[PDB]
């Protein structure tokens, strides 16, 4: 019990990261490559988000 | 290129009219949805042309 308690607690930090790091650069990617003019930066930021 | 040469007077003549009309290019406000006519299911069959 202790060692679940211990595994939930790690995991809301080191799980719930990974979507966020991905998104992040994958944004800026598009952005950068141009596949995200700025018309359409918070509709793509927002897609990912999602 | 060919494309747009082809259809120059008629972009020259949207340009103009919606400069005139002062209306903005694209779709900002991505999230809006129009609402639901009332009594949607029901209410079809009913003559709504000027
Ligand atoms: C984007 O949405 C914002 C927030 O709803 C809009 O700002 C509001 O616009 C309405 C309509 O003119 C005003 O009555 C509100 O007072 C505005 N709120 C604020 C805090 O400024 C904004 O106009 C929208 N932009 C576009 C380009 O559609």
């Amino acid at each position: 019990e202790s060692d679940i308690n211990y595994l939930l607690k790690m995991a809301l930090e080191k799980i719930a990261f990974l979507p966020f790091g991905y998104l992040v650069d994958q944004w800026r990617w598009g952005v950068f490559s141009g596949r995200t003019p700025p018309s359409r930066y918070n509709f793509d930021w927002w897609y990912l988000r999602t | 290129q060919p494309l747009l040469k082809y259809f120059q007077p008629v972009t020259q003549w949207l340009q103009e009219q919606n400069q005139q009309n002062g209306e903005v290019l694209g779709w900002p406000e991505y999230q809006w949805h129009p609402p639901l006519p009332d009594n949607y299911p029901e209410g079809i069959d009913l003559v709504t042309d000027e």
